């Protein structure tokens, strides 16, 4: 099988400058490799073709180069619009191979979260539940981690955490970390804090309740 | 110009079978090949299955060969895929495409893809919860938890408010999904002006609406 | 199988102009002719304007003549009907329908309608009111006023209530239409299970829910 | 111009009986008049070719026949399902016209009318205005004669009378009439009334409220 | 296959006439001649009326010739029976067979029967009666009484309770049918457990349920 | 008219054993007689055509036999699910003629009836009407008589009695008997008694109950 590494999987570029997608195939291909593009809510469209071919209606921005055993998809310059996952893929054998795609995302200023935390509403806890939720929101980059205590002990059982993709409006991410508990125990405790680290900060960004 | 639409996507227990179709217009359907490519939750795209123009040449990944069939009726126009002994790994949203862009063959048109989940958890509503909190502006919330298959989805003001919603891709915990959504307001202006947050399930056909209302 | 489908209906001022159109499936458009046929509030059936399958004979209804163009686009298959200088009198639901049935000709398949109003009043959302009231049966209703142009529709909990709700055809009054509906529900269970009136207006994309609240 | 006069415009005929509805053409035709079916919410289906020919789908208990200047549609027996409008036309010269059109109905038994009235809502009369509604409904036949009364008098001034189709559950009809008064008007008077008179009853049936 | 299916028949009085009509599919209709044959109340078979293919040879039974017509549409695959001057005799149920089974002619392929019942008497609901009576069986019933015409049909817990169910073929006192039907449960879980006779009369379109209660 | 005297109308046979259902005509028939079989809820199937000749489907057990004026039936061995009626037929000369039909049942152990008997309920009374009923459930053989007594008097005014035709789980017969009387003369007497007559007694069996 041909097997096509696309690296990196994610990649970070500010407007106006490179990007570069590189795909390298197990053996050699033609001639055959395409490159797709994918926008959030759709199907891939057909970017490259050949190896270099631009398809109707793709800019000339998007240029798609290699041979053998080693290509690239380069788009000079990013523009807002380019954020996507790309795919390259071989059509010269069967089994038709892609490779594991690369999001591409636009780089922007460092931005602290904005945190808001949330106890259990009254109509969960009436049902028995207890969720505690926190929203991190508009932040860059994406990489955070976020740690729940309760009574001032980190607690990592019951916690689901979850990031929006990169936000068109101002190219920030957002995350949700929530702390699944039992009314049972939610009851037993007073203070809740979810603690989260990040670039812009030295020091834990902290929120906090106590229950009532 | 050239149309592909898919259908008959759901959820299926492991082992199970099911067929997904695939209409095509404004082109000569049986003059081209076409092909099945999936996507998983995570996901990357791997090609399925092809079938030439008269149905003679077939091929088939590895992963899926003896268990899944690919099939075309040309006479109406539609190309099928017949999957059986479904598993877990099966999930994913399933496309098809044209193989054309001839005589430089490449995936050139592609359907918009129909999703298929392989559990043995059942279809379940969402419990919906609304969450409440100086600001200026004031961040409310809405949790959507327990609920089965994938999606769900989330407007606020039945769509009304647009900016500053962040809606967060789901979580699998102990078998069903959990998201939730938030958006901001004009403090001075909230709760004097009602704001919900809906919830719609397409696989239970389930609507829910519910208002956020404060407290200390 | 056959397939016709319009559009390009709505609301035109007097002497206005307006174009529609109809596309065709499931047959091979370019071989044949195709009419256009209209039906107005009241009413009955009223032959427009035909056009052979290669746009080269054409005829006309009297009262179209020199207002209206019938033409085709037989690569996009589809079929249009151009309006100008727009009479009241032309208001009516129109039809595209096929010229087939050879060789014993005859409109045999028909498109599913789209309206036309002629007229100087403008897009206007209803008001709507509940009305309220031993029997075991109690009956509520709904009033909907001043709206154009038609359509309304209405439901009662959102589809729920189906058996004994009767809509009534809406009246034009002072420039504007009107109706009202009714609904049958159980004595016993009125007020402390609710009822709500729900109505949509097409033109202005206009939706109001009304629940029905008791009185003495 | 061949006029096609179709009667009656409309029909009533027990659910096992025989109905007939004619087309008179104001000069000779084939060969070439078509009949069409056209149930509430549709587009017309065609259902007579020729003049006798039933078209895919169409019941044998669906014939057409005639010739010349003169052609029937008979459906014998008449079921539950036949309630629709028809239309004849002539397909043989330029311009194609067709018939006023035939809307056929179940007879059934005779029906008196379930009447209601309702006072103009708060919320109609805060805003100025004040329509008072009576509802008859499910009767049979369909003809039915509505008077409104103001304080004992007369009133066809504001008058709108609506009536549904023949309902497919019970083959009843109802209608709805409104008094439309401004506020001002409504609040200087006391009684408002509708009456009507139909063939299940000797006296005019009285439906009256009185305003508080 | 062979597809036979017959509609019209209901309540007429004497002297009145009716028009049944029979459904054929899944044959060359107009190849074959058609018979009515009717079965009463008290009964057994008896041939009505032939009609040829082509509708030339016609044949009739003593008691209906100059009273009904048999008539066949041969594009419409539709096979008529006209009444005439209907006399109480000729209450019946009414079948279409065809004329197959050549060249050893026999009425190989018959319709489900339609139910013509000729009387002055006028149609009614029923009314319906519990009735309740150590043993650990007990046996409850229902009385259906005064309606008109037949048919009427019966279930318990709607269609849940099935065996030990009798139901009695009806029997006309005073211009209207009278029938009851039994149901046997145990003993130990009644009445802690209800039981409801329900009953439906087609003719009149009526519905009515009825739990049973008990009674020193 | 070639009639057909079909006998016995009535036949009742042990599962195993032989049925014989003969059809004689009025003058002589081919190589013309057909045989139907009716089950309870269903329309005429053609079972025999000619006169021996099977049809598609039907069991070898069915044999049809007989020339000129006299034709069989028989069905050996009989099983549960050839309980039926069956009718033979002429097709020779208009008029197509038919036998009056043979009701064949399953022959069992013979069974004494289950009464149960039942006042008047509350809701009819309360309507004018008074109708006292008896089930007699789940015996065989068929025959049965039924008499009421009101204060011991016999009352064949006003009695509507009713069979089942056999039942398929036990090959039993049930049947219902109701007097039908006024609420004014009900309450004018004390007792209501049904009795039967039934092979399985010797005395006659009896149900009774006082009103109250």
């Amino acid at each position: 099988n041909i097997v096509m590494t696309q690296s990196p999987k994610s990649m970070s570029m500010s407007v106006g400058e490179r990007v570069t997608l590189t795909c390298k195939a197990s053996e050699n291909v033609g001639t055959y490799v395409s490159w797709y593009q994918q926008k959030p809510e759709q199907s891939p469209k057909l970017l490259i073709y050949g190896a270099s071919n631009r398809y109707t209606g793709v800019p000339d921005r998007f240029t798609g180069s290699g041979s053998a055993t080693d290509f690239t998809l380069t788009i000079s310059s990013v523009q807002a619009e380019d954020l996507a996952d790309y795919h390259c893929g071989q059509s010269y054998s069967t089994p038709y191979t892609f490779g594991g795609g690369t999001k591409l995302e636009i780089k922007r200023a460092d931005a602290a979260p904005t945190v808001s935390i949330f106890p259990p509403s009254s109509e969960q806890l009436t049902s028995g539940g207890a969720s505690v939720v926190c929203f991190l929101n508009n932040f860059y980059p994406k990489d955070i981690n976020v740690k729940w205590k309760i009574d001032g002990s980190e607690r990592q059982n019951g916690v689901l955490n979850s990031w929006t993709d990169q936000d068109s409006k101002d190219s920030t991410y957002s995350m949700s970390s929530t702390l699944t508990l039992t009314k049972d125990e939610y009851e037993r405790h007073n203070s809740y804090t979810c603690e989260a680290t990040h670039k812009t900060s030295t020091s834990p960004i902290v929120k906090s309740f106590n229950r009532n | 110009d050239v149309q592909l639409v898919e259908s008959g996507g759901g959820l299926v227990q492991p082992g199970g079978s099911r067929k997904l179709s695939c209409a095509a217009s404004g082109f000569t359907f049986s003059s081209f090949g076409m092909h099945w490519v999936r996507q998983a939750p995570e996901k990357g795209l791997e090609w399925v299955a092809y079938i030439s123009s008269g149905s003679s040449t077939l091929h088939y990944a590895d992963t899926v060969k003896g268990r899944f069939t690919i099939s075309r009726d040309n006479p109406k126009n539609t190309l099928f895929l017949q999957m059986t002994s479904l598993r877990s790994e099966d999930t994913a949203m399933y496309y098809c495409a044209r193989w054309g862009n001839y005589p430089h063959y490449a995936m050139d048109y592609w359907g918009q893809g129909t999703s298929v989940t392989v559990s043995s958890a059942k279809t379940t509503a969402p419990s919906v919860y609304p969450l409440a909190p100086t600001g200026s502006s004031v961040t409310l919330g809405c949790l959507v938890k327990g609920y089965f298959p994938e999606p769900v989805t989330l407007t606020w003001n039945s769509g009304s408010l647009s900016s500053g919603v962040h809606t967060f891709p789901a979580v699998l915990q102990s078998g069903l999904y959990t998201l939730s959504s938030s958006v901001t307001v004009t403090s001075s202006t909230w709760p004097s002006q009602t704001i919900t947050c809906n919830v719609a399930h397409p696989a239970s056909s389930t609507k829910v609406d519910k208002k956020i209302e404060p407290r200390v």
